[PDB]
């Protein structure tokens, strides 16, 4: 697998995200793929998670709304978009492909996401 | 912060065998397997381990993990010096139908 | 009676991936001996049923040409791959006509295809303006605009995606396990045979 994001960038509080994750190398659609955020020298929790074949988004439900997370297909690419950030989002991104979606193996084949400073 | 908890922090000496705990609730840890993470320091972390009992292509072979229960438990046996890093333990927790992490360690290796 | 050739059913199903039903890889199979003796004495075989000819005298029967074709389906729809039913996947996205005359295949398998986060490789359409001929494809993803109202490119009310996907992850209960299907479609001896079982004596 290849995966790429874009790079890092610094915002202020009450701005609002745009964020992209690539794949290369494989079938970009086969494979669901989960974002999940990371304060720095943190813990980890999970955000949500995107189906490129269908479009269909699932999220935190303590987040919902406030974030949104898109998909294509033709171009084969993810984004997410922030809303109403501060301070609590100062935190990494990872964009995580899943190669098997059973409890054997799962969440393996994932990306160095990008850093966010509010 | 997650249902799985985590002590803060771990220490190992070199050729010490250590043991690290994660345990949480029978909701979804006694029902579903674990996997274990690395958080490498500065970069991007790595995966160690998937179900607790086998290990992908590449990766040593040092590290023993087993479940029982609510505890999962990783041993290390001949720990290096580079190995200081963060580990993670998560689990699809089936009640939020969800991944849920771990709070992490600090595994240090001391000199 | 020797016998001599084979065939493989253990291509199609022991296979590991199976095309979902929209797409669904159907697979031409001529000059082959084939044995369903390895197949019916399988155990996890919940449902097996047939049409045209019994399940008993299959191997003293002679082919013209055989067709299987095999994807996976939730367990509730299961009954309906009955010639001439109709619902909902028997009727947007694979159909079997009035003059069938092979026979059908399903049985639960959870032990692979089943997958703790769902079903996102396969899916079923929900949205067609006509009903398809049988034993026709459809790959084409054209927006199926729902009211009135023409659209093209993104989605929204009267514009609906055409493609909706399944759950099988392992909560869901039996009727929402993933069931695999295969069909075998034949004429019963109408031309020269070119695949037939082994003629026991």
């Amino acid at each position: 697998v290849q995966l790429v994001q874009s790079g890092a960038e610094v915002k202020k509080p009450g701005s609002s995200v745009k964020v992209s994750c690539k794949a290369s190398g494989d079938t970009f659609s086969s494979y669901t793929f989960s974002w999940v955020r990371q304060a720095p020298g943190q813990g980890l929790e999970w955000m949500g998670r995107s189906i490129p074949i269908v479009g269909k988004a699932i999220y935190a439900q303590e987040f919902q709304g406030r974030v949104t997370i898109s998909a294509d297909r033709s171009t084969t690419t993810v984004y997410m978009e922030l809303s109403s950030l501060r301070s609590d989002d100062t935190a990494v991104y990872y964009c995580a492909r899943d190669q098997s979606g059973f409890d054997f193996f799962y969440y393996d084949h994932w990306g160095q996401g990008t850093l966010v400073a509010v | 912060q997650s249902v799985l908890t985590q002590p803060p922090s771990a220490s190992g000496t070199p050729g010490q065998r250590v043991t690290i705990s994660c345990s949480g609730s029978g909701s979804n840890i006694g029902s579903n397997t674990i996997n274990w993470y690395q958080q490498l320091p500065g970069t991007a972390p790595k995966v160690l381990i998937y179900r607790n009992n086998e290990r992908p292509s590449g990766v040593p072979d040092r590290f023993s993990g087993s479940k029982s229960g609510t505890s999962a438990s990783l041993t290390i046996s001949g720990l290096q010096s580079e190995d200081e890093a963060y580990y993670h333990c998560a689990a699809w927790d089936d009640s939020l139908n969800g991944p849920v992490f771990g709070g992490g360690t600090k595994l240090t290796v001391l000199g | 009676p020797n016998i001599t050739n084979l065939c493989p059913f253990d291509e199609v199903f022991n296979a590991t991936r199976f095309a979902s039903v929209y797409a669904w890889n159907r697979k031409r199979i001529s000059n082959c001996v084939a044995d369903y003796s390895v197949l019916y004495n399988l155990a996890p075989f919940f449902t097996f049923k047939c049409y045209g000819v019994s399940p008993t005298k299959l191997n003293d029967l002679c082919f013209t040409n055989v067709y299987a074709d095999s994807f996976v389906i939730r367990g509730d729809e299961v009954r309906q791959i009955a010639p001439g039913q109709t619902g909902n996947i028997a009727d947007y996205n694979y159909k079997l006509p009035d003059d069938f005359t092979g026979c059908v295949i399903a049985w639960n398998s959870n032990k692979l295809d089943s997958k703790v986060s769902g079903n996102y490789n396969y899916l079923y359409r929900l949205f067609r303006k006509s009903n398809l001929k049988p034993f026709e494809r459809d790959i084409s993803t054209e927006i199926y605009q729902a009211g009135n109202k023409p659209c093209n490119g993104v989605a929204g009310f009267n514009c609906y995606f055409p493609l909706r996907s399944y759950s099988f992850r392992p909560t869901y209960g039996v009727g929402h396990q993933p069931y695999r299907v295969v069909v075998l479609s034949f004429e019963l001896l109408h031309a020269p045979a070119t695949v037939c079982g082994p003629k026991k004596s």
